This record gives structure tokens, sequence and C-alpha cells, in this order.
RNA sequence: ACGGCCAGGGCUACACACGUGCUACAAUGGUCGGUACAAAGGGUUGCCAAGCCGCGAGGUGGAGCUAAUCCCAUAAAACCGAUCGUAGUCCGGAUCGCAGUCUGCAACUCGACUGCGUGAAGUCGGAAUCGCUAGUAAUCGUGAAUCAGAAUGUCACGGU
């Protein structure tokens, strides 16, 4: 949401509890990839876009279908060609973004503990599981086997590691 | 069979360096002689080590155990 | 959602529960006194009497939800060294069936 | 083997060696009259009191050979002995038919 | 001293051929509590009612305590058996029954109780050979101790 519980409430305090000086040192949130790891049996050229399938009912948006660098010869063989796959959705769509997992659907399986203690690499650490390609809303039992990955962390968008820890976090959800 | 048809475990000459062994701290293994004996189910957290005439093996006992018998802390064929 | 999988026609009501595994003898008073009746398919009939048949799914175990703690009991046999997980790191039987070697349908591959 | 045919052999007087405190421990228990604080009063009963008064070890033989197998309910004697016993008379009624 | 014995546990990595030797070929089609209906002996430390318990558990009960008695005492592959009329699947559950007043001083991560929500490999037997000339090739079960009742390929009668 973009409303009572963002615009009156996450800006005001955020200055004083840092003790920071002027307004616009909040964060913000943007990016992060999908990078499903197309790069196994990448040599198919049908069914990268069933990651295009898999991206587009549950998340309303086209993908790039992003080529890579190398040649390289260790990790796989470069004839499976693009192995990249991303999407940027809205801040006029952060309303839903903020309500489509730890909201309403934080179980992707299950984690067996939540606890946001330890990782203190220092770049805005929390601690919650999304990386199932099931878990979406508008999805049937079985028409696709679509098993496919999503990968999510968070980094810094601001100076230091306390300034996206309440920032992070919108409901008390752990 | 093997319900619960006997509820409790009162069996007294099994028993006597066991429930006076509360009071005192716990520094020292109760040894068992016998592939059989077992304990209270209100003192959990003990150490019984699997008895036949060897050599003792590692035993580690959490708070949620109900069904059976020791015999799995040592195996009853042990892979030799 | 209808009952849980697709569910393929041209069979029985009742063995459309009696779907492999908890059934027929406890359900032998639930298709009889809700008045949906057995005689004809789940389909073909009115599409009502099934809103009671299909609530049983989410309330005791899933097809979904039976996969969350396929994995949690067994992770309680595996590193607390025991011997349930003694014949599980080795694939035997383990409630004690025919022990070594030549058993039929309890081993696999 | 010499001291193993009169230690087992000795079970006759030591299994029911108190053999009155062994029946006014073992009818009760199968009854359920017995009150909610009362389970542990008929638990004081025959092991500590030394262990020789259950029957789980115990084993039927013969007895001028003492074989166990080919003992039957009809005799006190084994399989090595019916081939040689009526027909020197030492079993009553044992007749052949059809 | 294998004349001492309360014995300080370390005999199945699946990595195979198989002495192979009931069971089906998904269609007579996929899940029960019903039919003219088994029913006596050993039975003075035993066999353990109609059960009140039951969907299916017949521990307190107890008709039988020396059995032309009975405890497992209920039953037989029949009529036309249902919706729908020919399937490697709505015969499919191998580690995740947890847990339920019965031997009774000895069920602290494992047992009957099959309630079927699940996790499969059963498609004319061909390379060649177990082997069938007459009551035969052939698919209805055992009750009882030295006096305590889970003794399975050769089962008291396979009514073909």
């Amino acid at each position: 949401r973009l409303k009572e519980l963002y615009r009156k409430e996450i800006a005001p305090k955020l200055k004083e509890e840092l003790q920071l000086a002027n307004v616009m040192e909040v964060p913000r949130v943007t990016k992060i990839t999908l990078n499903m790891g197309l790069g196994e049996a990448v040599g198919d050229k049908k069914i990268i876009e069933n990651a295009v399938a898999d991206l587009e009912k549950i998340t309303g948006q086209k993908p790039v279908v992003t080529y890579a660098r190398k040649s390289i010869a260790g990790f796989k063989i470069r004839e499976g060609w693009p192995i990249g796959v991303k999407v940027t959705l809205r801040s006029d769509r952060m309303y839903e973004f903020l309500d489509r997992l730890l909201s309403i659907s934080l179980p992707r399986v299950r984690d067996f503990r939540g606890l946001n203690a330890k990782s203190f690499d220092g770049r805005g650490n929390y601690s919650m599981g999304v990386k199932e390609q099931i878990i979406f809303p508008e999805i049937d039992y079985d028409k696709i086997d679509a098993l496919r990955g999503l990968d999510i962390t968070l980094t810094t968008t601001a100076r230091t590691d306390d300034e996206g820890r309440a920032l992070l976090r919108a409901f008390k959800f752990p | 069979p093997r319900s619960l048809k006997k509820g409790p475990f009162i069996d007294l000459h099994l028993l006597k360096k066991v429930e006076v062994a509360v009071e005192k701290n716990d520094r020292k293994p109760i040894k068992t002689w016998s592939r059989r004996s077992m304990i209270l189910p209100h003192m959990v957290g003990l150490t019984i080590a699997v008895h036949n005439g060897r050599q003792h093996v590692p035993v580690l006992v959490n708070e949620d155990m109900v069904g059976h018998k020791l015999g799995e802390f040592a195996a009853t064929r042990t892979y030799r | 959602r209808i009952a849980g999988v697709n569910i393929p026609d041209n069979k029985h009501t009742v063995i459309s529960l009696t779907i492999y595994g908890v059934g027929r003898t406890t359900a032998q008073s639930i298709c009889a006194a809700t008045g949906v009746n057995p005689a004809a398919k789940i389909k073909d009939l009115s599409d009502e009497q099934i809103d009671q048949l299909r609530n049983e799914v989410a309330k005791i175990t899933t097809e979904g939800d039976l996969r969350r703690e396929i994995n949690m009991n067994i992770k309680r046999l595996m590193d607390l060294g025991c011997y349930r997980g003694l014949r599980h790191r080795r694939g035997l039987p383990v409630r004690g069936q025919r022990t070594k070697t030549n058993a039929r349908t309890r081993k696999g591959p | 083997k010499e001291s193993m045919k009169n230690r087992e052999l000795k079970r006759q007087l030591t299994v029911a060696k108190y053999a009155k405190k062994r029946a006014e421990l073992k009818a009760i228990i199968a009854n359920p009259n017995s009150s909610a604080e009362e389970r542990w009063n008929a638990q004081v009963a025959l092991q500590k009191q030394p262990r020789d008064a259950s029957a789980s070890r115990l084993r039927n033989r013969c007895r001028l050979t003492g074989r166990p197998h080919g003992f039957y309910r009809k005799f006190g004697l084994s399989r090595n002995k019916l081939r040689e016993a009526a027909m020197r008379g030492d079993v009553p009624g044992l007749v052949k038919a059809s």
C-alpha cells in the first residue's frame, strides 16, 4: 500500500529515529531480478519462455530475455543463448507488491525458523523465504509443470546498515 | 498390542538411584544393567547407555519422546 | 478446489471420495444422510450438493498440506542418530518386516 | 554337561517358591475395581522380592533323555520313545487303526 | 581352568545371478454390515457368551465349570446386484499410526486393531523347458500345553 500505512506513517518519524537532519535520506526499494537459473539445460529455446509463461500471469509484466556476456565453457554451453530474465514493477504497483507475499502468502512452503538474527552482513538484512515458482495467486493445480526459481535478498539503497530495517518492514510480520 | 493399557510406570527397584537423584546435580551417567530398563516420563533428559558387553555409545535425549525401547541410540544390529 | 485435484468423469461418486486413503466406512454416514445421492455423478445433478463435500479438503489435511510436514518428522529421525533413520539411511523395512534380502515391495531400486 | 541338567531343573520349587503371594497379586489386576490412587499398591509384587517369581524361562523336555522337541501333552516323554515304548508296552491304548 | 560369572557389544554398505515353483492380463466393469448356511472335544493352575463396548475393539461380563451342551459360534463361489456398460489407471498407499481404562512392579524418537485422505513398475509367458493317459491337470478353514490361546508352500471337507 501507498496509503495511511505508507504516506502518513513511514515518512515523518524516520528522520529522528536515526537523528538525521533533513527529509529525503529515507531509502526506497526499486529493483531485484528474477535470475531464474536458466543456464541448466539451456539449449532448449522453447521453455526459457515457459518462464515467460511463468512470469506473465502472476506478476503482470512482460520480461526482458537477457543475453549474457561469456562463452563460459565451464559453467554451461553458450548455445543456449539468453540466460537472463528481468522486470521492473511500478511504484504504482508497490501497493500489491507489498501485498502479495508477507501479507497473504508468506508460507512459500515452510520455514522452521524465521529468525532475523543470523546474518549481520551489513546491508539491511531480513529473514523470509520465497523461491518456489508455484506460490502465487491465479494458478491452477497442474496445467504447466512450471517449476522454476526466484531469488530474493536485498542490499542497501542508502549510506549505512541501520537505514533499512524499519524501512523494509511495513507490518509486524517476521 | 503395546497400547496404553499400561498408563504409568511405577517400578520400585529400577528407581532408587533415579527419583532420589533429582535433588542431586547431574554430573555422572546412570549406568544400566539391561537392554530393557526404562525410567519416568517426567525426568526427561537423562542418559542411559546400551548395555551388552564391550563399549558405550553417544546417547542424546530431548524433551519429545513417548513411544518405545532404548534400541535406537545404539542399534539392534549396528552394521559391523 | 473441487476434489483437490482435477477429476476424471465416467465413474462413481462415493468412490470419487473413496481417491486413495481415508474414507468409505467413516463416510458411510456422510454420503447417506447429507442427502447427496450416490446414484449419480458429481456434475450431472445439481452442482450445489458438493459444497460440503469440498469443505472436507481444507479442514484436516490437503494435497498441498501433506507436503508441509512430509520432511519435518523425517528430519527428526536422520540426524538424531537413531534406528528409524538407520534403516532409512540404508533403505530397508523399518517396522520389523521380512528382514534382510529378497523382499518384494519394500526396498525398491 | 553336568552344571546344566541340575540348575534349571530346580525351577519346580523356585518359580512357585512363594506360591501364595503369586495368586493374591495376579487376579484383581484383571479387575477394574482398583481406585485411581491404587495404581501403585498392587505393584510391590514379585520382582525385587527375588525375581524367580515369573515363568518366561522354563522349557518342556523328556525325562530319561532330555529332548525338548517331540514333546507332547499326552506324555512326559518325547519322539524317540513312541517307537520303543508301546511295543515293549509302556503306553496304554496306542493301537494302530484307520 | 569353558571350577568365576552380576558378562565393560563392535554378526543385513545394495554392488548381483537366482532352486525359478499361489496370486493376472484392468473390464464381468472399480468400494459392503446382508442369503435354505459352519458349530464339537482336551477341558479340577483350563477353553475365555448375546457383549453392555461396536464401522470393526465381544478386558469387568459370563448361558457351558467335567460338555448327544458350548467360547473363535459368525459364516456357504446362486438370484437381476446398483451410477456408468471393454483402463499400466477412482485393484495401487514400501521411511513421515501419531496414538486408544487388556499379561501386569519390566512397551521413555519401532506392532495387531487394515478407517482407505496416498507415494508406480501385474499387457498372451517367445530364447526353451517344472511337467498331465482317471478320480485325475483343480482357488471354502485346523479345535485343544509341562494345565496362560499371533506354530503359513505338503491344513481335520477343496461338494468340480
